[PDB]
């Protein structure tokens, strides 16, 4: 959840919002290992509910996310049925364990490719334009991140949009990402400069993938 | 002595606008036949399995027209190669259907096979059904019969299923045409057609358009 003034300028200057819990486990094996535990389940709905208790009455916010990498776990179905019932007015998306599950009202992978499948076991990332016509698929698809804007990047963004305006069903995506994470660091001179992983003698650390 | 008149055009000829040759006359085979006065007038052959296939039931309708007596029997016979696998015989009189009760010239066999052999265009597994028209006591008034394949078509999750596996439908279009002969069909041409079709990994046809 962003800051209170985000929604606010965002309901006043149009833009669509997708507001997202503070549920993020990608570094547990398996990524679902916590949100499949009921004993997390307490901790995760706070982060869930009370998201929705304070950022409900904005008109820009128009889906509700369940969080972001944390695989797919039981606590994700039950949180996900809370939403539907206390607000109906907005679809309910996350992305995983698959980008497809009963957890999501969207499908919406990530980094899923245009033409090309990437056929991992368990959580495969189809094409975009075969996912939706899997067999019994019947809902949108917008892509939660595409287009990984990483440093000279970019390549083939056109065929992603050729293929959201031909087909009804694409509807999109939210590129990844906005800004650059770096941070200024000063030289002896006490000129600036960006920094990135490991410049603050951080360790481990990834480097320029914040970028 | 017969005779008959053919004409080229006629209200039909409305309905026959495919993209062909458009010809005329007695263009296949011309037969005479002969039957009981108590008679199959008609048969229908299902077959229905479980899930994996390891069970089927054979159910035969048959169908009679003439003298209706209680001595009528229909046996149904299935068999591969010289081996009787299953068999059914019962009097006429289907089932109740309406206030009006059924069909007293009909009648139903269920026979029940077990593993059977699945037909497909990979392994065209075939079984003879044997429809025998006869009195109770062991007289035979006629017979008919026909090659049964095991095999059950549906569509199931937006996908068309040949005995649980979904087909990959390899087809083709072929009218009846012969350079010489016209629209008439002979055994040679078919087999021909069919030996070509599967040595170039063809697995289905499509009867365009009759
Ligand atoms: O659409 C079609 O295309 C073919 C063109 O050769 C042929 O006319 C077929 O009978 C017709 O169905
Ligand atoms: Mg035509
Ligand atoms: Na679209
Ligand atoms: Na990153």
């Amino acid at each position: 959840p962003n800051h209170p003034l985000w929604y606010t300028l965002c309901d006043r200057y149009g833009l669509y919002v997708v507001d997202e819990a503070n549920i993020e486990t990608h570094g547990m094996v398996p990524m679902n290992r916590l949100t499949d535990d009921p004993r997390w389940l307490p901790a995760m709905s706070e982060r869930v509910t009370r998201m929705v208790q304070r950022d409900r009455n904005h008109p820009s916010v128009i889906i509700w996310s369940l969080g972001n990498e944390s695989g797919h776990g039981a606590n994700h179905d039950a949180l996900y049925r809370w939403i539907k019932s206390v607000d109906p007015s907005r679809p309910v998306q996350y992305e995983g364990g698959g980008a497809d599950t009963t957890a999501t009202d969207i499908i919406c992978p990530m980094y899923a490719r245009v033409d090309e499948d990437q056929p991992f076991p368990a959580v495969p990332k189809w094409s975009i334009k075969k996912w939706l016509s899997l067999p019994g698929e019947t809902r949108p698809l917008i892509l939660c991140e595409y287009a990984h804007a990483m440093g000279n990047s970019l390549g083939g963004f056109a065929k992603y949009w050729q293929a959201f305006r031909q087909y009804p069903r694409l509807q999109g995506g939210f590129v990844w990402d906005w800004v650059d994470q770096s941070l200024i660091k000063y030289d002896e001179n006490g000129n600036p400069w960006s920094a990135y992983g490991g410049d603050f003698g951080d360790t481990p650390n990834d480097a320029q993938f914040c970028m | 002595r017969l005779a008959v008149m053919v004409l080229r055009w006629s209200d039909g000829s409305y309905l026959e606008d495919q993209d062909m040759w458009r010809m005329s006359g007695i263009f296949r085979d011309v037969s005479l036949l002969h039957k009981p006065t108590t008679q199959i007038s008609d048969f229908h052959v299902a077959t229905r399995f479980n899930d994996d296939f390891s069970r089927a039931v054979l159910e035969a309708e048959v169908q009679m027209c003439g003298e209706l007596r209680d001595y009528l029997r229909v046996t149904v016979s299935l068999w591969q190669g010289e081996t009787q696998v299953a068999s059914g015989t019962a009097p006429f009189g289907g089932e109740i259907i309406d206030e009006r009760g059924g069909y007293a010239d009909r009648v139903t066999l269920r026979l029940n096979v077990e593993n059977p052999k699945l037909w497909s265009a990979e392994i065209p597994n075939l079984y003879r059904a044997v429809v025998e028209l006869h009195t109770a006591d062991g007289t035979l008034i006629e017979a008919e019969a026909c090659d049964v394949g095991f095999r059950e078509v549906r569509i199931e999750n937006g996908l068309l299923l040949l005995n649980g596996k979904p087909l990959l439908i390899r087809g083709v279009n072929r009218h009846e045409h012969h350079p010489l002969h016209g629209q008439v069909m002979d055994e040679q041409t078919m087999v021909q057609d069919i030996l070509l079709m599967k040595q170039n990994n063809f697995n289905a046809v499509r009867c365009s358009h009759y």
